[PDB]
């Protein structure tokens, strides 16, 4: 039983900022990566950030057109992932979603927060 | 006259003899060096950790005979001597590099005399035609064959930790209220040099152990993990069965009409009545603690709470799995995910397919709470993270131990399987461990088979290459 | 940056019929022996499920009812036949470089 | 009284005198719990041996059925190398569960290589748990300069495997033989290496003697040979000046054919009509107790059905030494046969009719008329059965070109049975057979030259030799 | 010399040397006299 | 009568048995003395 | 090791199949082989290996014979019988030393 | 073409003594173990004595009727078998063979000789 969990979504103006956290369960939270996709009708799914284990040096990768702008991070004694997006555009707007990743494969996804701006 | 009488006895008490049983738990041997050379290779390509690909492999159920066992050499390729009989192995992999180990015996295999212990390690490479196999490059043996018992062995730094419980009272699972308690570690380089005592073969004293409310605690599995500098090998802990906080409410006696709440209780010491009661656990070595590490027993939670057994945690595609062999009333196949190494916390999986053989008083597929003592290792290698599907070798039967069998499963269903020996063979042990050859899945398990009829009494060394395509 | 292209952009199949649906890679996602394309199903209201991974491993919970195929920039997802509760929009995901990319869906229909 | 006193002392201590040698448990009757069936124990039979004394159980009809079922195990032996590299001259020689094995690995195409390491080596036959015989090399050794090292071959004796080669500073000493200086290099190697061996594990020795008889130079040339107590056999061939050679053409077998002279069996001697050097095949004597540094004797091969000499073996089958030699000639009917006499050495050529090898433009498989030729390819043969002369070995099947082999088992005017090793479109040259007992059966390993990378690389297969045609 | 007789006669009848059966644990070797 | 006090003492620490060194195959045991 | 043949003596029809059996005292076998051999003597003749190591057909010996058999029993068996055939056949243990025959077989054609 | 020929043969009275000899060709005799087989119409076959090579330091076996009182040798260098009969019986009346030994079998026999006492 895998749960992932987003929240913190909600409507913030541009300019603004916004931060999400993923809580996750029932998995080796430290063992896996993170990553955050974020869907909106006019694109389809496209990939956010990802966040490597400690073991990795938490290294960070971004999609080029948040890159600059969202921080990943997380913190593994409360199993969490975090994504912070700063100076938010109205092309930010979607569904944000946590995913776990196994063998590079997005096998889990939770069930994503709405994000408007 | 009574000064001759006095010489008479003198002589019929002293001359006449007997000799006293020989006990050679102290007494030494010492053999020729098992491998004073490396077999010669031309510098081939060696194996990778399952890790990090989602590799193809046939996941749909099948009646093709899709799985074909390749037999391939044995680790430490010496001619056997007839009367003599290869016991008790191990076989751990990572990294490439594989550490073994086995006992060999004069007589009878289970109980006969040994005369020497081999602890080696080596490489595991391309034998020249994309079959994997083992090459020795390493091996240390003993002063003393009769007190080196359960090793287990985690690789680490180009270094082969092997931990062993030294015991002069014999088994110390049989022996556990003599045992002393004496644990030693050898650190064996995977890449010797030309010379160096203290690199190729160092041995380490193990003065500090912590129990913790444990009166006695020992290696017991195959092989470990590493987490950075820290080895975790598979253990056993001995309490007191009188120390031993269980509640009988929580023994699974429902949909059973020959159960007791007290067969959980009882079932988890050798004898329902025995001294020590054995718990799974784990035995944590910081290399980096000092110039004297201290060893630390973990115990495992009590979710689905058995009898210790042989176990096994190793790491595969990305986080450690444990394994606990099924020797008591459980008879299913008891593996899966640690959630936690410290302490040590385990997602077992709900398997229904895959059962050790036994008795008549536990036998296969028995998940019904029973007084026992009995079962095999034969362990599962996890192959595929996403479905949960893994690979190992188990006997096939319900009150024998024969009909070794390789197959690959998920935990309701077992989607392909080969024998690897004919329906009455008999077989013990097995030991799988997969890894990554040129980017394909390959096994090898050992598995002890015990084809009386003739030569010498030895393990064979499978490699199975995990197919594709279901065809 | 690797970009996918999915089609038909829909599709209409009958219940018990065959439906198709196809990706091209501009470059090759193969490596290591393995074809990195990945494929997903999303129900209105629900996240995307892992159907197919590695082109052709069927993941997990996913019936006999679908199988995928391909290699190098050229895979499909075979669904037959199709149940009506197959109707949903299908991503085609590219695995072997960051970033990690989608097809835009095809969505699949019945008639 | 004092006399009965020290009567006593000395009959005690002289009567109760038992010091004793320590026990060997292995000879021994040893009983445990849950013992393992005693039968009998007889060491050095338990694992590879030497076909000798027994009447093994072979299959001695003829059949189409595909009974022989040979095993890869080319895996065995350093021949994976790369892509980039080429082995050539192969010598694999057995001998009582022991085996030597050397290649000289070329970079780039090996005709017109570059010699990167000449590897000659030493280790043993066995089960090593995938019941088939495998070679275990363990003692490897690699001269100064691969360029000097050639002809090479192998006899086994107490615990030592001596390899006897040619040193050559002029390239093959058989091509360039009036430059050839004529040494000879002894290296001898333990199939059992110690740790810190030293001159136990690889020794060098000088051969500063050699007793040639009428020759001018002789050369070790074949696979390997035999040892008969403290005394080894080389194959070798002698260097003769072509003027001293003595022959009567009126010997020569032009009968029943009309294109040929009664001169041509005696210019192909040589590698060409007019060649300084005539070559005869013969034996390299090599005695191990003739005091320190002791003299090798060449002893020159009866003039029997003779021919040029060619890489030839000698070995140990069945109680007696069989006797080998390859066709470079124009009877090209395989010749093989007993030796009746060692020294001088007389074999008793067997009538052979249906095994032969291919050649070229000149020479073709079959060919028993006089030509003028130095062709043919060394396939070998093994003796398997004394009574039946049963051989096995692998043969080109094939007549203008060097391809196709198949392992075959043969009686004089019959073959019984074959299996293809490679398809008929593969190419292939030197072949060696070896012929042991594993498990009193009896197998065959075949080091047979295959064509693959454009090179060609050695391949060994195990053939187990069937009881019944089933 | 009775006396004498007698010492000598006890050692000559006593004082043999045979190899009894050697036991390991419980593994029972029986090996001919040397 | 030192004499035959000798024999006695004679019998008992020149005529002693003790187990020999053994070997298994090519494989030597090494024991602490009694 | 005694050896016992049956029939002591056998009358063949041309063209029909015999059989002569031998029974061992104690098993010939050992090293993965029965080393049991038979011989052919024809009057005027010393006797002629016929099969060797009970299974081995013999130099010279025509498929018309062939022998069978492990451990204990032994059994030659011809066919077609022919009138080359009128011989005494022998049983031959050469397990060890020593070497025994059996009382020795009459064929003859009836 | 491998012979054997044997000679000695005669008649000679009980108490005797007689010499056989066996003359061997076409093959290498030092190699071989050498037999004798008696024929007899009372005892069919019988095995008399067998002769090992010089490696086996000519070891001989002998059947009990006859052991003590023959001798079997060879001379490799004339390639042949001896077999000294001394204290010759009516029992030996019959004929002795030469045969030579391949790998355990009689292969090869020679035409035999007649002794008569
Ligand atoms: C081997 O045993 C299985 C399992 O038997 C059941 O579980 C045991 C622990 C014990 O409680 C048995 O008495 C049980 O019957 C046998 O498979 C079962 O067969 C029965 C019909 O006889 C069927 O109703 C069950 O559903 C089957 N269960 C499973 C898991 O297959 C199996 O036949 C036995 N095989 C042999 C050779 O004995
Ligand atoms: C390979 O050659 C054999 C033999 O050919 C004959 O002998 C040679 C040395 C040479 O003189 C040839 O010109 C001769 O023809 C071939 O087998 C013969 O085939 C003929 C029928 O054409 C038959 O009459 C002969 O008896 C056969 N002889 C033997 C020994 O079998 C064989 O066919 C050739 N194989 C190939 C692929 O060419
Ligand atoms: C067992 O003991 C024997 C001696 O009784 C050892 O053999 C000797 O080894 C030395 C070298 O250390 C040689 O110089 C001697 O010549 C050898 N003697 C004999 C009779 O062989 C033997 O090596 C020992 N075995 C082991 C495993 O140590
Ligand atoms: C555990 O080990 C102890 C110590 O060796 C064993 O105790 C010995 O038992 C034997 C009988 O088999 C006695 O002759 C010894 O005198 C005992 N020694 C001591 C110090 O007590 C004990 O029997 C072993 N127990 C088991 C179950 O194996
Ligand atoms: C063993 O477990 C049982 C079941 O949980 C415990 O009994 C319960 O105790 C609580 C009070 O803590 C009551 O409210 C429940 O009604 C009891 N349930 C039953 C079925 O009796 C029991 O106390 C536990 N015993 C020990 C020693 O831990
Ligand atoms: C293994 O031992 C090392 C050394 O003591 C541990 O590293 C230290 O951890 C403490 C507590 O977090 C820090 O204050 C120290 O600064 C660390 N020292 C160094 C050199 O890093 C390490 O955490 C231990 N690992 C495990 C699994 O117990
Ligand atoms: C196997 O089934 C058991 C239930 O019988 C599952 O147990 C759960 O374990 C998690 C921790 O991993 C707990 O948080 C849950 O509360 C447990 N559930 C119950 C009902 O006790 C177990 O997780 C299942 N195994 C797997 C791999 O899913
Ligand atoms: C080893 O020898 C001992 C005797 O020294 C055997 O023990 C005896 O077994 C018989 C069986 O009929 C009993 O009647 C005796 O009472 C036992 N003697 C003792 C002292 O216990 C033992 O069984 C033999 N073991 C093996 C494997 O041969
Ligand atoms: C045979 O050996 C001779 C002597 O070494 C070779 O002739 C020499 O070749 C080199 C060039 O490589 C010249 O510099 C020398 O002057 C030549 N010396 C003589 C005496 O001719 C000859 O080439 C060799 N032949 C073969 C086929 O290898
Ligand atoms: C190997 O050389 C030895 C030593 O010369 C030969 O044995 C001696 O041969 C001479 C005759 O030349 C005899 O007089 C000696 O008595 C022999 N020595 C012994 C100890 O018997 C040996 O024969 C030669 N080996 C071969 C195959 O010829
Ligand atoms: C092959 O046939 C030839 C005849 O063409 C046999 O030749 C005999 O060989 C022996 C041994 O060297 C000589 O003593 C004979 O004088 C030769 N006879 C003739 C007529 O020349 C040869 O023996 C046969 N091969 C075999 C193995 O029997
Ligand atoms: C080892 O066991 C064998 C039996 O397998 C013993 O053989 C016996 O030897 C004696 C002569 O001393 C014969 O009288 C017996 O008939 C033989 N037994 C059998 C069954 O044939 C052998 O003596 C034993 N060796 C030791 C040292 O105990
Ligand atoms: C078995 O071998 C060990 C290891 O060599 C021996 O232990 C040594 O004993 C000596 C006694 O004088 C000590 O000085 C050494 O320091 C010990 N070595 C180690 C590593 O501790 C042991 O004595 C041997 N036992 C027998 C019976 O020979
Ligand atoms: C060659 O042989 C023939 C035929 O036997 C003979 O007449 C002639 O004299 C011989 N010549 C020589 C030199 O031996």
């Amino acid at each position: 039983e895998v749960k992932l969990e987003e929240s913190g979504g909600g409507l913030v103006q541009p300019g603004g900022s916004m931060k999400l956290s993923c809580v996750a369960s029932g998995f080796s939270f430290s063992y896996y990566w993170m990553n955050w996709v974020r869907q909106s009708p006019e694109k389809g799914l496209e990939w956010v950030a990802e966040i490597r284990l400690k073991s990795n040096n938490y290294g960070t990768h971004y999609a080029e057109s948040v890159k600059g702008r969202f921080t990943i991070s997380r913190d593994d004694s409360k199993s969490s992932v975090y994504l912070q997006m700063n100076n938010l555009r109205p092309e930010d707007t979607g569904i944000y979603y946590c995913t776990r990743v196994i063998t590079t494969v997005f096998a889990y996804w939770g069930q994503g927060t709405l994000v408007t701006v | 006259s009574q000064s001759t009488a006095s010489i008479n006895e003198n002589v019929n008490e002293k001359c006449k003899f007997t000799l006293p049983p020989l006990k050679i738990h102290e007494c030494n041997i010492s053999c020729p060096n098992p491998l004073p050379f490396r077999e010669y290779r031309p510098q081939t390509e060696g194996v990778s950790n399952l890790v990090g690909l989602p590799n193809n492999i046939c996941l749909q159920k099948t009646s093709n005979q899709i799985l074909k066992p390749k037999l391939i050499s044995y680790t430490l390729p010496v001619v056997g001597q007839s009367g003599t009989c290869i016991t008790d192995p191990l076989l751990a992999m990572d990294e490439g590099y594989f550490a073994y180990s086995h006992l060999e015996r004069i007589g009878s295999c289970s109980r006969g005399v040994s005369k020497q212990r081999i602890i080696g390690v080596g490489e595991v490479l391309d034998r020249g035609d994309e079959v994997p196999s083992l090459f020795m490059t390493n091996v240390w043996t003993p002063p003393n064959p009769n007190t080196v018992y359960h090793c287990s062995a985690v690789y680490n730094n180009e270094f082969y930790y092997v931990l062993c419980a030294v015991s002069t009272v014999g088994d110390p699972i049989l022996n556990s209220t003599y045992w002393s308690g004496s644990l030693m570690m050898t650190r064996l380089a995977v890449k010797p040099k030309s010379n160096g005592g203290g690199y190729n073969q160092h041995q380490l004293a193990l003065r500090s152990i912590e129990k913790g409310r444990y009166d006695k605690v020992m290696p017991y599995g195959p092989s470990g993990i590493k987490q950075g500098d820290t080895l975790y090998f598979p253990a056993v802990g001995f309490l007191v069965r009188t120390e031993f906080k269980y509640n009988d409410s929580n023994c699974p006696i429902t949909k059973c009409q020959y159960s007791k709440p007290e067969n959980c209780r009882l079932s988890m010491g050798i004898r329902p009545n025995s001294h020590y009661i054995l718990r799974s656990g784990l035995l944590k070595y910081n290399l980096s603690d000092g110039e004297n590490p201290k060893v630390v027993f973990i115990e495992i939670s009590d979710q689905r709470l058995s009898i210790g057994s042989p176990s096994k945690i190793y790491d595969s595609l990305g986080q450690p799995v444990f394994y606990q062999a099924s020797f008591s009333w459980d008879t299913m196949i008891k593996f899966g995910d640690v959630l936690t190494v410290n302490p040590l916390v385990v997602n077992w999986r709900n398997n229904t397919v895959i059962s050790r053989p036994g008795q008549s008083q536990c036998p296969r597929f028995n998940t019904c709470p029973e007084i026992c003592w009995e079962g095999v290792y034969n362990d599962a290698f996890l192959i595929d993270r996403i479905n949960w599907i893994s690979a190992g070798v188990f006997l096939d039967s319900n009150q024998t131990a024969e009909n070794p069998v390789f197959t690959v499963f998920k935990d309701n269903e077992i989607l392909y399987r080969a024998q690897l020996a004919s329906e009455d063979t008999n077989a013990q042990k097995t030991i799988t461990n997969c890894f990554l050859l040129k980017n394909k899945i390959w096994c090898i398990s050992l598995v002890e088979i015990y084809d009386t009829g003739d030569n010498v009494i030895r393990p064979k060394l499978f490699a199975v290459k995990i197919p594709e395509q279901c065809y | 940056d690797i970009v996918l292209t999915q089609s038909p952009a829909s599709l209409a199949v009958s219940l018990g019929q065959r439906a198709t649906i196809s990706c091209r890679a501009s470059e090759s996602v193969h490596d290591y022996g393995i074809s990195f394309m990945n494929w997903f199903q999303q129900k209105p209201g629900q996240p995307p499920k892992l159907l197919i991974y590695s082109a052709s491993n069927q993941g997990s919970g996913v019936p006999a009812r679908f199988s995928g195929s391909g290699s190098g920039t050229d895979f499909s997802l075979n669904i037959h036949p199709m149940e009506e509760d197959d109707i949903a929009m299908y991503f085609c995901q590219q695995s072997k470089e960051v970033p990690y990319t989608f097809g835009g869906g095809t969505k699949l229909e019945i008639k």
